[PDB]
């Protein structure tokens, strides 16, 4: 189940279509298992990197390409997925909060990048980077302050499970009785580092914390 | 409140700034003579 | 999603706690090299040896050797942990050499507190990638410094 | 300078307009300063015309144009003053705009060379241009005003509030030019860091005006312009200024909360703001109520003070016991206007004895009924119950009093249909009569009902 | 004078015979504030029928006072005994003409002024109370005799046609719509005022306007005027048919019991008013390249791009004024280098690098910043693009020590 979900979420069209075809076959005998895995996989990756985390990495990478490699077509393709997720609407309070603080600047800067695709003036692209860089400075000033996360703030769908038939990741052998996920701790701690990993603690069906 | 027509909005803008400014600039730049 | 291994702490933090308790600066060796030659990063190959060799002679490296003994409740437990540490570091040295692991700085080296085993993390640089890079190419098959070789046993390696 | 006022108008016109150029030789700046003042005096006598004042309008602008390029601030200030008396109608203004004088008018706005007297003259001229014809306002002057307002606080500029007051006036008569240059974002960012009650009310009113008329809502985006003021409370880590000193970082958060609080209150008292913040779809009110349930202590204490001011309720004192906080909300509490020096009995009797009106409609109750209904629809009551049973001791008491006030307000202002299922509190009552939940949570809910019941008796007694 | 209010709210025995007469003598006091305070407490006493009859039999003179006196005088029309006294010297006919031309719309200002002082922090030169001011049309419908005058004049038809066909374009004609909504609401405050109001089918028109209106201010105005309609049992039944509820208890008892009414009415579902139709946003409807591969000195071993003859300080006066053409490969490559650093300065990505590059040019070639055309090009670019204030002040400051002899020479010649 775990490798298929990763394959089904891949960018490549060939891998995406092939993985889904295998998934629907498993839905016949066990439909509720794949549905829970899709929900868990989408929420866990959301917690790993937040909206202000993606933009901080995306803008920093895009700036290096434009000013170091002088590539324009390669800069837009980096920022296209970032603007794509904002058009699907926030699904939580944290995403809604980001869409209010920096929503206007990011959406307007996209419009200026759209005029450069047609007019071709260098001033339009330069004026677009006046808004991208202003937001990048603001986000960089609040990353160190991020030291703890609340599940209700980032993803309410995780703490409302209370029961799951999905096995705990990383532990499954056919010769041993299986242990399933019972609950997820409502708060997780962020380790202060360059990558800022999170500490997720699950709860096994046998009363052992993972 | 009914701050709808621009007649009262214009009066409110040029009254709050003059009355509640620590620096003596709005009292000299918002003169009603210049209309 | 990486599993969390309990009862293990990184080597860098282990030495840091010992030195600060003994009122010893964390970077004594680094300060001596800069004091003797501030432009250490620009010295030639032969000149860096003189500065590096001088630093290791004026400071006795035994922090890890004494650290493992002060955390042993008795002498029977101390000997058992030391034996595991010596023959667990050797396994990863040869296996890591075949795999070509690189960038084995102390932050990526973890020592088990209860058993004395050695655990490696961050398998990012493999197949001699770190040796061929143009920025500070390391030229060592694995990590075997004076601090580690002074803790396995008194007779040496 | 010697004002002749004896020769013919064309004869008197030639002298000052000839010494204004001077080819930068043979004429001192002091004489040019006095000559410009003569033009203003001469213009007062003979009316604005091209047949009596010698040359045409275009020739006068050309010689007047070479007055703002001088290195003396006094001469430039006088040159700007002369232009103000010259521009009277749109025909004259359009001739000034044709010669691209705005490239020099905007130049004098931002030089910051201890010329505050000159800068006042330049801004006073801008207000003249808007009044004469706001549809032909140059984009060069507009961009200068935005820059001095968008980033006029970090540079310790003293004429920062005087430039925002002009943008708002311009935004009411020509919103198109202001919208293009991002002038609407400047006003939104100003209310975040402006903690003056009267000024903050004025700035937010201008933006809400653009959301009132149907033909002006096209200049404001849907869910990112107005909802900017909710960022300090919705975002736990808010950074308004990318570059600021870390010494007053703690004080900066307090200033932002106070300034943002006066903005949320100001937009809930205008019909153009109530409807936009309570749309049936995703709205700011649901995010504001939704963030209240999150177990955060800094936001919750801030939000409760907002709720008291929206409904205009007396704030209790900070304490951990309900009885002490209950004695500070009673209508019969002593006030400083009841002494012998102040109103002895007449001032006291106004707030104790009831008004002799049983049929006169009260327009303020109608406003509160609509506001209260909107919050109940979004789920305010369910949010408060969570706060009461899942917060600190000194926060639950403030929430319990607020819940008690709303219930008493709802059984006398709201119609029966809205309030017939309101006094039952299904969520709070089930947390009381439940032995499956932890005992500490159960008794907090049970104690809340006993404390809430005693609030009812206080209103039953009335003022004394 | 302020102490006569506590004697009014305490229900002192026989207050309507000795207390009222003391408020008429005090009304003619020398000080305006004392006289103004007497009117405030006298209007409150007029809400009791016994006190109101006392004033009518005393027939005081309130015409010499201000608008407060005029509004207090209009309450005499609500009593048939006082209506006959006033409708005998030719007074109600004068008021009807004056209440249709001059200050019919000023009643809206009185409504807005009280609300703006109550909760706006405006203060035109603690929970207050905002009570509905006395209106002529709302006091004339209490008795059938007064209602007869309102119908023969045929004022209802004039107001109703103003609601069914609103013009929400000019800010002056919108206030006329408000002047009609507040006029219709006072008529519906009595049972005899609803008989001649529901026969033209105007109440549903207001209800439609209260939920589907382009101007949000008009949408909120309809909510208040619908409260005045629900002051009677008959009026509340009409609103209930259209899914609008209202309170059915007076204010005399603060503990109502479900088995005169205060004016309040809200829709059954509050979301039926907060819906607004979406409107699309209005915005929805070279040397730079070659420079990065070379150096300034290497290349050396018309330049204005956006320079047309309409947006230049000197070039625009060639035709209108009559100036002479300006005069001058070494200097043409310096304009582009100066211009390209201006555009790169608009992003603020590397301000120090770009600022350093412009300072060197002004030192090595101090005469390049002495052409009016270049200044016009830079000034034009500062309008379309956006610059930070410290960066914007950096530009337009390298040009402070310039002479611009070309403009001075030409201006002197044409003027002389
Ligand atoms: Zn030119």
């Amino acid at each position: 189940i775990y490798p298929l979900t990763v394959a089904s979420k891949s960018t490549t069209t060939a891998r995406h279509n092939a993985a889904n075809k295998i998934l629907k076959n498993m839905c016949e005998h066990s439909n509720t298992l794949v549905q829970q895995a899709m929900m868990v996989s989408e929420e866990l990756i959301r917690v790993a990197i937040l909206w202000h985390e993606m933009w901080h990495e995306g803008l920093e990478e895009a700036s290096r390409l434009y000013f170091g490699e002088r590539n324009v077509k390669g800069m837009f393709e980096v920022l296209e997925p970032l603007h794509a997720m904002m058009e699907r609407g926030p699904q939580t309070l944290k995403e809604t909060s980001f869409n209010q603080a920096y929503g206007r600047d990011l959406m307007e800067a996209q419009e200026w990048c759209r005029k450069y695709m047609k007019s071709g003036n260098v001033k339009d692209l330069t004026q677009a980077w006046d808004l991208y860089y202003h937001v990048f400075r603001r986000i960089s000033k609040q990353l160190p302050q991020l030291t703890s996360l609340e599940l209700q703030y980032v993803s309410p769908k995780l703490l409302m499970c209370r029961d799951l038939e999905l096995a705990v990741p990383g532990t499954y052998d056919p010769n041993q009785p299986i242990i399933r996920i019972q609950s997820i701790a409502p708060s997780l701690q962020v380790i202060t580092s360059k990558q800022r990993p999170r500490k997720l603690t699950l709860m096994g069906s046998n009363g052992h914390e993972f | 409140a009914f701050l709808d027509n621009p007649t009262i909005i214009l009066a409110h803008i040029r009254q709050s700034h003059v009355t509640s400014d620590d620096t003596g600039m709005c009292e000299m730049v918002l003169i009603d003579h210049d209309v | 999603l990486i599993g969390w291994v309990p009862h293990c702490d990184t080597l860098h933090a282990l030495i840091r706690d010992y030195r600060e308790k003994k009122k010893i600066l964390l970077n004594i060796e680094h300060r001596i090299m800069l004091r003797m030659a501030p432009d250490y990063d620009h010295l030639t190959l032969m000149q860096k040896v003189e500065v590096f060799e001088h630093a290791v002679n004026n400071t006795a490296g035994d922090d890890l050797a004494k650290l493992l003994w002060l955390k042993s409740p008795s002498s029977e437990v101390w000997f058992d942990r030391r034996t595991n540490y010596t023959r667990s570091l050797a396994v990863m040295s040869m296996v890591g050499y075949i795999l070509g692991l690189g960038d084995r700085h102390p932050s990526n080296l973890m020592l088990d507190r209860l058993s004395g085993k050695i655990l490696h993390i961050d398998f990012g640089d493999c197949f001699e990638v770190a040796m061929t890079r143009e920025k500070f190419p390391e030229k060592i098959p694995f990590r075997l410094t004076r601090m580690l070789t002074n803790a396995m046993e008194v007779t040496g390696l | 300078n010697v004002p002749l006022d004896l020769t013919r108008e064309p004869s008197d016109n030639l002298r000052e307009i000839l010494q204004n150029v001077a080819r930068l030789q043979g004429v001192s700046n002091m004489r040019k300063l006095g000559h410009l003042n003569n033009f203003t005096k001469l213009l007062c006598d003979i009316g604005h015309s091209e047949e009596k004042l010698g040359f045409h309008y275009e020739d006068i602008i050309i010689c007047l144009r070479l007055a703002l390029l001088n290195e003396a601030k006094e001469v430039r200030a006088a040159g700007l003053r002369a232009l103000r008396y010259l521009i009277q109608d749109s025909s004259i203004l359009q001739k000034v705009l044709k010669l691209k004088v705005d490239y020099l008018i905007a130049r004098c706005i931002d030089i910051q060379q201890s010329n505050e007297v000159e800068r006042t003259q330049a801004l006073r001229l801008v207000r003249k241009m808007i009044t004469v014809n706001a549809s032909l306002f140059p984009s060069s002057v507009t961009n200068s005003l935005i820059a001095v307002g968008n980033d006029g606080l970090q540079e310790r500029d003293r004429m920062v509030r005087a430039c925002i007051a002009i943008i708002c006036e311009l935004a009411l008569q020509n919103p198109e030019v202001v919208a293009l240059r991002g002038g609407l974002n400047t006003i939104l960012k100003n209310v975040i860091d402006c903690q003056l009650s009267r000024i903050n009310e004025a700035l937010i009113t201008t933006i809400l005006h653009l959301l009132n008329h149907p033909k002006t809502r096209q200049y404001v985006r849907a869910d990112v312009e107005l909802e900017r003021i909710l960022a300090p409370y919705t975002d736990f880590h808010y950074r308004h200024s990318p570059d600021t000193a870390e010494g007053q970082l703690k004080e900066d958060r307090e200033a932002r909360f106070l300034a943002s609080k006066m903005g949320i209150i100001a937009t809930f008292r205008s019909w153009a703001g109530i409807i936009n913040l309570c749309k049936p779809g995703n709205s700011g009110i649901q995010s504001l109520i939704g963030v209240l349930c999150i177990p955060n202590m800094e936001i919750r204490r801030g939000l409760l003070e907002v709720l008291y001011d929206i409904f205009r309720l007396p704030l209790p004192v900070v304490t951990e016991e309900f009885i002490e906080a209950l004695l500070s909300v009673d209508p019969g509490r002593f006030q400083d206007s009841w002494r012998l020096s102040d109103g002895f009995v007449a001032a006291e009797a106004k707030t104790i004895l009831p008004h002799r009106a049983r049929s006169r409609p009260d327009l303020m109750d109608n406003y509160l009924a609509l506001i209260l209904s909107a919050f109940i629809r979004n789920g305010l009551l369910e949010g408060l119950v969570e706060v009461i049973t899942n917060s600190d001791d000194h926060i639950s008491v403030r929430a319990t009093i607020l819940l008690g006030e709303l219930l008493h307000m709802a059984n006398t202002i709201l119609p029966h249909s809205h309030s017939h299922h309101l006094h039952c509190l299904p969520t709070l009552m089930n947390m009381a009569a439940s032995f499956d939940i932890p005992k500490e949570k159960r008794l907090r809910a049970s104690a809340a009902l006993n404390c809430l019941k005693r609030f009812h008796e206080m209103k039953k007694r009335g003022p004394k | 004078t302020k102490h006569l209010r506590v004697l009014l709210r305490a229900n002192v025995e026989f207050f309507n015979n000795w207390g009222i007469e003391l408020l008429v003598t005090q009304l003619h006091d020398k000080n305006k504030t004392i006289s103004s305070e007497a009117l405030d407490i006298l209007d409150e006493a007029c809400e009791d029928k016994a006190n109101l009859h006392a004033l009518i039999q005393m027939k005081p003179a309130l015409s010499h006072l201000g608008d407060k006196g005029l509004l207090l005088l209009l309450r005499f029309l609500s009593i048939p005994k006082g209506f006959s006294y006033l409708n005998e010297r030719g007074y109600v006919a004068k008021q009807l003409e004056k209440w249709h031309r001059e200050y019919n719309s000023k009643y809206v200002d009185l409504i807005e002024e009280q609300l703006n002082e109550a909760l706006t922090t405006y203060r035109k030169p603690q929970r207050p109370h905002v009570y509905l001011p006395i209106h002529l049309y709302g006091q004339l419908v209490h008795h059938k005799t007064g209602c007869h005058l309102l119908e023969v004049q045929n004022i209802i038809t004039e107001l109703c046609r103003n609601v069914r066909t609103p013009d929400l374009d000019k800010w002056e004609e919108i206030k006329k719509l408000k002047a009609s909504l507040w006029a219709l609401g006072n008529i519906g405050s009595s049972n005899w005022g609803l008989n001649l109001l529901q026969e033209e089918n105007v109440i549903p028109d207001i209800l439609k306007l209260a939920k589907q209106c382009e101007v949000l201010s008009i949408r909120g105005t309809c909510v208040y005027v619908l409260g005045l309609i629900a002051k009677t049992k008959q009026g509340c039944d009409i609103l209930k048919c259209h899914n609008w509820d209202a309170v059915r208890h007076s204010r005399k008892h603060l503990w109502p019991v479900v088995p005169d009414y205060i004016g309040l009415a809200l829709p059954v579902d509050i979301n039926d008013i907060f819906q607004v139709k979406d409107i699309p946003y209005f915005q929805t409807k070279s040397f730079h390249l070659l420079r990065q591969q070379m150096s300034l000195t290497e290349i050396m071993n018309t330049g204005l791009q956006e320079h047309t003859d309409d947006n230049c300080l000197y070039c625009v006066c060639i035709e209108i004024l009559g100036f002479q053409p300006s005069n001058q490969m070494c200097r043409i490559l310096l304009r582009k280098e100066v211009l390209r650093l201006v555009i790169n300065l608009s992003s603020s990505v590397s301000t120090k690098c770009h600022e350093t590059g412009l300072l060197t040019i002004k030192e090595k070639y101090p005469q390049t910043f002495d052409d009016i055309c270049l200044y016009s090009e830079v000034s034009h670019l500062l309008s379309h693009c956006t610059f930070r204030l410290p960066c914007r002040r950096f530009i337009q400051e390298l040009f402070q020590d310039v002479q611009f002899l070309q403009m001075h020479e030409e201006a002197e010649a044409v003027l002389a």
